RNA sequence: GUUUUUUCACUGACCCGGUGAGGCGGGGGGGCGAGCCGGGCUCUCGCUUCUGGCGCCAAGCGCCCGGCCGGCCGGGCGCGAC
């Protein structure tokens, strides 16, 4: 007559994820004109450890093509990516590592 | 003579080259919920096969003939609330010591004098909000042998009457001088609505895709041919 | 005009001020935290008469809704004296006691006789 | 009177004319909130029957109920 | 170096010349990384001129 | 013709994703490869990859116009950015 532990897992409350020190969502940069028609360049600021995840994440800092603001992204870091490397991303990007083209 | 400091400083607006300039974004703005709704309402009147009882209101008395008509109708306007006193004040004068021909406003007055066959010309508006108020009236006029035309705007039809909007406007009687101009309006209107009504009943509206969905079809035609 | 931004924004309409056809309440409420309502009585206690005779202070039991500022203007206006500082505590009994230190050109013991405490 | 023509038109709901109107509106209404003020009766005719007059203090709220 | 190691709301009290060093990026960036970005800002800007001059010389025979 | 039915693709309800809803789709202009003896077509691409800099809040050029005394003193509007 008792509910099993798995049914108790769906409610959350106790079985929810421990996302206090989790360093943001590891998202690939948003599509825009400079991903679709050519490439946009960003610097690798620092490879960083995320709690619960096994892969290190890379703070990659692009420059906003419309504002004078600067845009920081959290990529899942490719093996052999390093800090002070340029990451390119778009249709006319080149086919080497850490470099996100369609 | 010119200042050799004053230099050309050209901006390269390539990809990952400079800032992009403040160029036009009107056709990318995330609009309010109502502005989106009223716009993609106007688009569903172009995709969906509009039945010809509704499409017959897109067929409008064109610019030259509309402006021709309202100069005549401007004679036969119903008088204002302020002008109302100025005859009822003259009642108090003549008692102390004939009504002219006018326009007929509203669907209910107009329809009763289409069955009575008093209406000489019925001026219908195209933009009536629930269309059902007016849908039957082009059909009713054709059967009773009443000439009908359709203006663009209940607003500009509702300025003839001293109101905001009016659906329909009918002519019953006219001054004998203006008898000829109404007789000439009826001829251009009977031959453009009443006389070609059997083809109005067949003329479905919309069924026309988006301009870039036309363009993709029209490309696949050429890629074959 | 061209849309500089890709966001639509609620355009800043003109909003007017209250010009009411009648005031809701007929009269402005009379102040009930007066100069007399605030100061109830002085403490004539062993601890409080030494406080007068030594520190050049007066000790009053005061209305619990009072600031130090309201007590200073009250002690001034009722006793034609000037106050250096007011300390306040709310007693366990529930009433607010004020320790009204007086400016050095006034004796507390010569004004305590004038109010009539001994 | 126009109202009898509006009455008998609303009784032909399977007709091409009213099927189009009942679909383009039933579209329109979904994109609004479940409880909003209509500026007038969508059916002026039906509202006449049910006692709505066109004078100040008569209000008309289009409210959708989940089915 | 040259900036006081004090709790951050104390920096209101401190005079301007306590909180920085008298240089470009002074008391925000270290001298090592400023002189390595005067060179970078120059030598990148020099290599752009070589690429600009090789560009218009690759045009002239076609 | 009427209607059932399977297979293709259509968008317009309906759904999903993204975004600060930031360049979508057509057409025009300009670049090189390909082609007949200054002409045009069948097409193409669209500025940034040697470096752990800098990058916004217009330069320039058109176009108008407000005192003093044609020649000395400031704004607006286009194009740049079809």
């Amino acid at each position: 007559g008792r509910v099993i532990r798995g049914q108790r897992k769906g409610a959350g409350s106790v079985f929810r994820a421990h996302v206090k020190h989790r360093k943001g969502a590891a998202r690939l940069r948003a599509v825009d004109f400079a991903e679709r028609h050519g490439y946009i360049k960003g610097i690798v600021k620092d490879i960083i450890h995320d709690p619960g995840r096994g892969a290190p994440l890379a703070k990659v800092v692009f420059r906003d093509p419309y504002r004078f603001k600067k845009r920081t992204e959290l990529f899942i870091a490719a093996e052999g990516i390093h800090t002070g490397q340029f990451v390119y991303c778009g249709k006319k990007a080149q086919l080497n590592i850490g470099n996100v083209l369609p | 003579v010119v200042n050799p400091l004053f230099e050309k400083r050209p901006k390269n607006f390539g990809i990952g080259q400079d800032i992009q300039p403040k160029r036009d974004l009107t056709r990318f703005v995330k609009w309010p919920r109502y502005i989106r709704l009223q716009r993609q309402r106007a688009i569903l009147y172009k995709r969906l096969k509009v039945p010809p009882a509704i499409n017959q209101f897109t067929q409008v008395l064109d610019r030259q003939t509309a402006t021709q008509l309202l100069k005549l109708a401007h004679k036969y306007r119903p008088e204002t609330k302020q002008e109302k006193k100025q005859r009822l004040l003259a009642r108090a004068e003549k008692k102390a010591a004939k009504r002219p021909p006018v326009l007929r406003a509203g669907v209910n007055t107009v329809t009763t004098l289409v069955e009575n066959k008093k209406a000489q010309l019925v001026v219908i508006a195209h933009d009536v909000d629930p269309i059902e108020l007016v849908v039957f009236l082009p059909a009713l006029c054709r059967k009773m042998g009443v000439p009908y035309c359709i203006l663009k705007g209940k607003a500009r039809l509702c300025r003839l009457v001293h109101r905001k909007t009016c659906t329909t406007v009918a002519f019953t009687q006219v001054n004998s001088e203006d008898k000829g101009a109404l007789a000439k309006l009826v001829e251009a209107i009977r031959t453009n609505y009443n006389d070609r009504y059997d083809e109005i009943r067949r003329h479905w509206g919309g069924n026309v895709l988006g301009p870039k969905s036309v363009a993709r079809i029209a490309k696949l035609e050429k890629a074959k041919a | 005009k061209i849309r500089t931004s890709p966001t639509f924004r609620r355009p800043k309409t003109l909003r007017l001020r209250r010009q009411p056809k009648y005031p809701r309440k007929s009269a402005p409420r009379r102040n009930k935290l007066d100069h007399y309502a605030i100061i109830k009585f002085p403490l004539t206690t062993e601890s409080a008469m030494k406080k007068i005779e030594d520190n050049n202070t007066l000790v009053f039991i005061v209305d619990v809704k009072a600031n130090k500022h309201q007590i200073k203007q009250a002690v001034k206006k009722l006793y034609d004296i000037d106050v250096a500082k007011v300390n306040t505590l709310i007693r366990p009994d529930g009433e607010k006691k004020a320790y009204v230190r007086l400016a050095p050109d006034y004796d507390a013991l010569d004004v305590a006789n004038k109010i009539g405490i001994i | 009177g126009a109202y009898k023509y509006i009455q008998e038109l609303w009784r032909k709901k399977q007709s091409d004319v009213m099927r189009f109107l009942l679909r383009v509106r039933c579209w329109q209404y979904r994109q609004l909130s479940a409880l909003h003020r209509a500026p007038r009766p969508t059916r002026p005719d039906k509202a006449r029957r049910l006692g709505y007059k066109a004078k100040q203090g008569y209000v008309i709220y289009r409210i959708r109920v989940r089915r | 170096r040259g900036v006081r190691a004090v709790r951050p709301k104390v920096l209101m009290r401190l005079s301007k010349t306590k909180k920085h060093v008298s240089r470009a990026y002074g008391g925000s960036m270290c001298a090592k990384c400023v002189r390595d970005r005067i060179k970078r800002a120059f030598l990148i800007e020099e290599q752009k001129i070589v690429v600009k001059v090789l560009k218009a010389q690759a045009q002239s025979q076609k």
